[PDB]
């Protein structure tokens, strides 16, 4: 009751019925008061409604004209489904990603520098899907309680961790396409040399791009707890290299296809190029490209079910294309199974 | 002249053949029928040894039960400490395709050879620091598939040119030469009294030799394919073979015929290497289907499987004290079992 | 005392381990090539640039390693087996022809050589010799989809395409696609035959990676 | 002359196979069956090893 | 005080719905890279308008 | 024991017909792939024919196409070869050979230097 505190501090005495502060009045004064400040931006400034209520000798009469005369003028079913869509998507990726990580810890027949990329991609989907589970349910459970905005200090560490795990995730798809394309660029490769300068550009430059967005917005504009956007440029600090990876990784997706088709037309097709291309998309994040190149708030706004759901189950499809339906892992988990009895 | 020479020899075959049956009195499986087996007794990988790149083709144990030697097609001999898994030495090579290696029972020389037709002898005394080649023995024409040591002065080699040839390092020339076989000679093992030896050849045969006399003593043919693995019993009276058709056999050096075979219908690849337990009860052998196999010698029954490997094995051996058994395979990995 | 060696062996082991890390990668610098056959003049015209002969050369800062067997015995079934680490087999021809088929064929069906590729080289530009060997050579159509060598009699070029297609009905006869042949004719020409290998080792190491990603 | 030279080998070197004894194999097998049970306590892999004796822990 | 007490119940029970609804909206919207959520596109301010339409109709009962 | 015996050879004037059985024992005959080889006087050896393990795949040298047939009797471990419509340039010492390994169709057996599994030989005079 901040208004009451700044109202109570400043016929009838002074009465606060939690709507208006009635001034110390006299008998029969037609007190013409208006609606509070919460209706000023609803209408334009021409519709400031006024009510009345007489203080008689018996205190105050009934408020006439009433408050609903002057102070006058669903998405809840939709969002709790879509919120249940990705949380069943990111979860069912993650438990099927632990079951894909723990294959790639052991066997050491599969320990080649190919799979050492994939584990460094699988930890990104563990880091993306955990970055909405136990952080985007505990900054918006406190906003759920407060009936306002909190703006604490640990709302950063929920939000800045989210903008580090995800901006790495668009790099580790781009690295995944870069490493395969540079595996078909020459004959001689210093093979461990090209890898060690990849795991630091897919973890390091993500960290430099989140800390600049932190440090150019903390000095400029701390609004709430760092969640709303309200800018036009500093999102393209973050979404620049997110689109920028996606801009060139589609081009690197094409160079694989022009090489693969050149090997495909040999002396000794369209079903082979079918299943290769579809299996190449969710490793590369080319299902993101339409969203990246499309404008949001004009074209359609409720394709988030078509945009999150393709992004949500992506940890599940990669672990069933690169770790479970692999034609060598399946013939290796078969052979160790023969060695149980 | 030749038609009678084939005519006398097939009678000379039957002169040996039916007279070989004169001591065929019973079977080995009839007369070990009372003993309990060892049972399902399985070893465990104790250490694992990772320094090699290419396929480890051959290893050899030590006489101290402490060190061992190994070589692979990358071109490195490496002396491994079995205990701490610390590498004692590493040697570059001028060829690459080392098909065999050997470790002397003085512990002051090691040796190797391969498709270069040259058996290098390496020095481990090394008064100046690191190791160096003493000399090399270029008296062959095929390749070298096995070699062993009598003392620090004379070595017996196998051959890709059919002729096992014993050397003398100060002469650098063959004292003797054994021209008995017909095809390729793969493996040879020395007797426990360093006096005789046998050699497994690529014609399903093995001829007992003598390093002093130089004659051809005996001949044992019971295999269906070429032999690759052959080693002596510890007592000095028997030797057990293994060919490329998954048949492990047993012979005797007095009865002069075979005694016991080892097989199972679920094994289709070929045998690669063989060794014997210290007390001679257990027989150990590896295969091409990526795992070892531990046999009883007496009941002819599989009793242990050592399935740690995931390429074909090529070399193994039980230590002189029988403390452990180590295997190598084409994935460059050395598993030591106990 | 007992740990007096623990400052030796660890500091000796890490001398070895630091030594081999130059050699773990310089193994990957070069590409092994096994060169074999049954002949001399075609086999000693690719010596343009003991127990086993050994040469080495580099092109475009990529180095190769040819290993032609010299003083070796004609039974091949045991020293072939040590040659599956090779990136590519170069097979040179020089009735040698039908006997040269099974020397190619039994390589292709070998259990340990299933995962390695075979380059080819056709010497011996032969006409009376071919229909003496194979009766169904008279039925042959010259491939026009294959370009000919321009400026030659169409019987000279036709027999050239008979054997080149005779290996290919053995090479692709149930090969399943783990390794690919590479037929070439350079019959005793003073030319490169290097870029016709340097390009075609590259196609071998290209198709290995697409095979590992389940794309072929 | 040259074909009969190594044909001469399978005359004499087959002949010296006939001179070798024929010991009966059953008593020759019990020599093995005596040899296993005699040294049946000294084999480190026949009887499993305690952690004190095994230098591989 | 069927209106004047319920008008305090008008403002708080809808702010308990409006601020409930926009942080529901920002939650699903901020877990998207390209469709980020700005205050100019905030719901709740319009849900507070559609609050009192039915809330002015339970006054007539 | 590896004993590859044969039965045949003889005089033929060009147009004759004759058989060859290679009776052999010592091993499991069904696990092996069998093949023949000849050698002309003055030349090397050359592979003429084969058969697979089951008998399915059959191949011949081009110059002997359609004039020879090759079969086996796996019950009594023989190897039947029928020579019909003879030709004057086929007088050569023949052999009956076995591929070295079992279970696989790869073979390296045509060589001269005493390949361990070729027979004692035959001889035909066309």
């Amino acid at each position: 009751k901040k208004e009451q505190a700044m109202c109570l501090e400043k016929g009838c005495p002074g009465m606060w019925d939690n709507i208006t502060c009635w001034k110390p009045a006299h008998v029969g004064e037609m007190v013409l008061v208006s609606c509070p400040e919460l209706f000023r931006i609803f209408n334009p400034d021409q519709d400031m409604g006024v009510v009345s209520r007489n203080c008689t000798e018996d205190g105050w009469s009934e408020p006439f004209p009433h408050y609903f005369d002057a102070c006058g003028f669903d998405q809840d079913y939709y969002y709790l489904s879509v919120k249940a869509l990705y949380t069943v998507g990111y979860s069912l990726s993650l438990v099927a990603l632990l079951l894909a990580m723990v294959i790639l810890c052991r066997f050491r027949k599969l320990h080649c520098t190919r799979n050492f990329i994939h584990m460094n991609l699988f930890v990104s989907f563990m880091l993306r899907a955990i970055s909405v589970f136990i952080k985007d349910w505990i900054l918006y459970a406190e906003q759920d309680s407060n009936h306002c905005f909190i703006s604490t200090v640990e709302c950063k560490a929920v939000m800045v961790f989210f903008h580090y795990c995800v901006v790495s995730n668009y790099f580790w798809l781009f690295i995944e396409g870069l490493y395969l394309f540079t595996l078909l660029v020459e004959t001689f490769f210093p093979e461990r040399r090209y890898f060690y300068w990849y795991t630091i550009i897919g973890w390091g430059a993500p960290l430099v791009f989140v800390t600049v967005w932190a440090t150019l917005r903390l000095y400029f504009d701390d609004t709430g707890c760092w969640d709303m956007n309200d800018s036009t440029a500093l999102w393209w600090v973050i979404k620049g290299p997110v689109v920028g990876s996606i801009m060139v990784n589609f081009v690197l997706f094409i160079g694989i296809i022009v090489i693969l088709v050149q090997k495909l037309q040999s002396p000794d097709i369209y079903l082979r190029l079918a299943r290769s291309t579809l299996l190449l998309i969710p490793l590369f994040g080319i299902h993101y490209t339409v969203f990246a190149f499309s404008p949001e708030n004009v074209s359609k706004r409720e394709r988030l079910v078509f945009e999150l759901g393709l992004g949500s189950f992506q940890g599940f499809v990669v672990a069933v294309l690169y770790c479970f339906l692999n034609g060598e892992v399946q013939a290796e988990i078969k052979r160790k199974w023969r060695s149980w009895k | 002249e030749l038609d009678q020479l084939r005519q006398e020899a097939e009678q000379l075959k039957n002169q040996i053949r039916d007279a070989r049956k004169a001591c065929a009195d019973a079977t080995l499986s009839q007369i070990t029928n009372n003993i309990d087996p060892v049972g399902r007794i399985q070893m465990r990988t104790r250490r694992t040894l990772r320094g090699h790149l290419a396929k480890i083709y051959a290893m050899h144990w030590g006489t101290d039960s402490r060190l061992l030697v190994s070589a692979s097609q990358d071109g490195k001999l490496i002396i491994w400490d079995s205990y701490t898994t610390n590498k004692v030495h590493a040697i570059p090579l001028r060829s690459s395709w080392v098909m065999t290696c050997a470790y002397a029972p003085s512990g002051n020389y090691v040796a190797c050879g391969g498709l270069d037709n040259i058996c290098s002898i390496y020095n481990l005394k090394t008064r100046e620091g690191n190791v160096r080649v003493s000399r090399e023995l270029a008296g062959h024409t095929g390749y070298l598939s096995c070699c062993r040591f009598l003392d620090d002065n004379q070595i017996v080699t196998s051959s890709g040119d059919t002729t096992c040839a014993l050397w003398d390092i100060e002469t650098g020339q063959q004292t003797t030469t054994f021209t008995g076989h017909t095809g390729d000679v793969m493996s040879l093992s020395l007797a426990p009294d360093t006096r005789l030896f046998v050699s497994g050849a690529c014609d399903a045969s093995a001829k007992l030799w003598d390093v002093r006399e130089g004659m051809c003593r005996q001949t044992f043919t019971g295999h269906e394919s070429d032999i690759n693995a052959i080693c002596f019993f510890p007592n000095g009276n028997a030797f057990a073979t293994g060919s490329d058709d998954a048949t492990c056999r047993l012979f005797d050096l007095r009865a002069d015929q075979e005694l016991m075979t080892y097989s199972h219908d679920n094994i289709i690849c070929g045998i690669t290497s063989v060794s014997f337990s210290k007390s001679g009860r257990l027989l150990l052998a590896g295969y091409d289907d990526f795992n070892c196999n531990v046999w009883d010698a007496l009941k002819a029954d599989r009793a242990g499987v050592l399935a740690g490997h995931d390429n074909r094995v090529s070399c193994l051996g039980v230590t002189d004290d029988g403390m452990a058994v180590a295997t190598g395979s084409w994935d460059s990995f050395l598993k030591i079992w106990n | 005392d007992q740990r007096n060696e623990e400052k030796a062996q660890r500091e000796a082991n890490k001398k070895i381990e630091k030594q081999l890390q130059k050699d773990k990668q310089v193994y990957r610098a070069t590409h092994r090539l096994l060169l074999l056959g049954a002949g001399e003049s075609g086999k000693n015209t690719i010596v343009k640039q003991s127990g086993i002969f050994e040469t080495k050369f580099q092109v475009d800062k990529v180095n190769f390693h040819m290993f032609d067997v010299g003083a070796q015995r004609d039974e091949r079934r045991k020293w072939i087996q040590c040659f599956n680490d090779v990136t590519a087999i170069i097979f040179v021809v020089a009735n040698r022809l039908q006997a040269a088929l099974k020397l190619f064929d039994s390589i292709w069906n070998n259990k340990w050589l299933r995962d390695t590729s075979v380059i080819l080289f056709l010497n011996k530009q032969d006409k009376s010799k071919i229909e003496d060997y194979f009766p169904e050579f008279a039925r042959y159509t010259t491939p026009e989809d294959a370009t000919p060598e321009p400026g030659e009699d169409p019987r000279v070029t036709r027999a050239k395409y008979f054997i080149r297609d005779e290996f290919l009905r053995i090479s692709t006869a149930s090969g399943d696609g783990r390794h690919y042949c590479y037929p070439h004719f350079t019959c005793a020409v003073d030319t490169e035959n290097i870029r016709r290998v340097f390009n075609d080792c590259r196609d071998i190491i290209q198709r290995m990676h697409l095979r590992q990603y389940e794309l072929l | 002359t040259a074909s009969i030279a190594q044909a001469r080998k399978l005359v004499e070197q087959l002949k010296m196979e006939a001179n070798i004894d024929r010991i009966k194999v059953s008593k020759a097998a019990a020599d093995l069956m005596a040899y296993c049970e005699a040294h049946a306590k000294e084999d480190p892999l026949l009887t499993p090893v305690p952690a004190s004796e095994n230098p591989f822990r | 005080c069927d209106a004047t007490c319920q008008f305090r119940k008008a403002i708080d029970d809808c702010q308990k719905q409006a601020h409930h609804s926009n942080v529901l909206q920002t939650s699903v919207q901020t877990t998207a890279t390209f469709t980020s959520m700005d205050t100019s596109q905030l719901p709740g301010n319009s849900v507070f308008k559609e609050c009192m339409k039915q809330k002015k109709k339970e006054f007539k009962a | 024991q590896v004993q590859l015996q044969e039965s045949g050879g003889g005089l033929v004037q060009p147009g004759g017909s004759l058989r060859l059985s290679c009776a052999a024992s010592g091993f499991t005959f069904s696990n092996y792939k069998m093949n023949w080889v000849r050698q002309a006087p003055g030349k090397g050896l050359e592979w003429v024919s084969d058969i697979s393990q089951s008998g399915a795949s059959i191949s011949y040298t081009g110059s002997v196409k359609g004039r020879f047939t090759i079969s086996r009797d796996n019950a009594k471990n023989t190897l039947y070869l029928q020579m019909n419509s003879l030709k004057p340039e086929d007088t050569a010492v023949y052999y009956c050979a076995r591929c070295p390994a079992p279970f696989t169709r790869d073979c390296f057996d045509v060589t001269s230097t005493t390949y361990a599994y070729r027979g004692q030989g035959t001889q035909v005079t066309v």
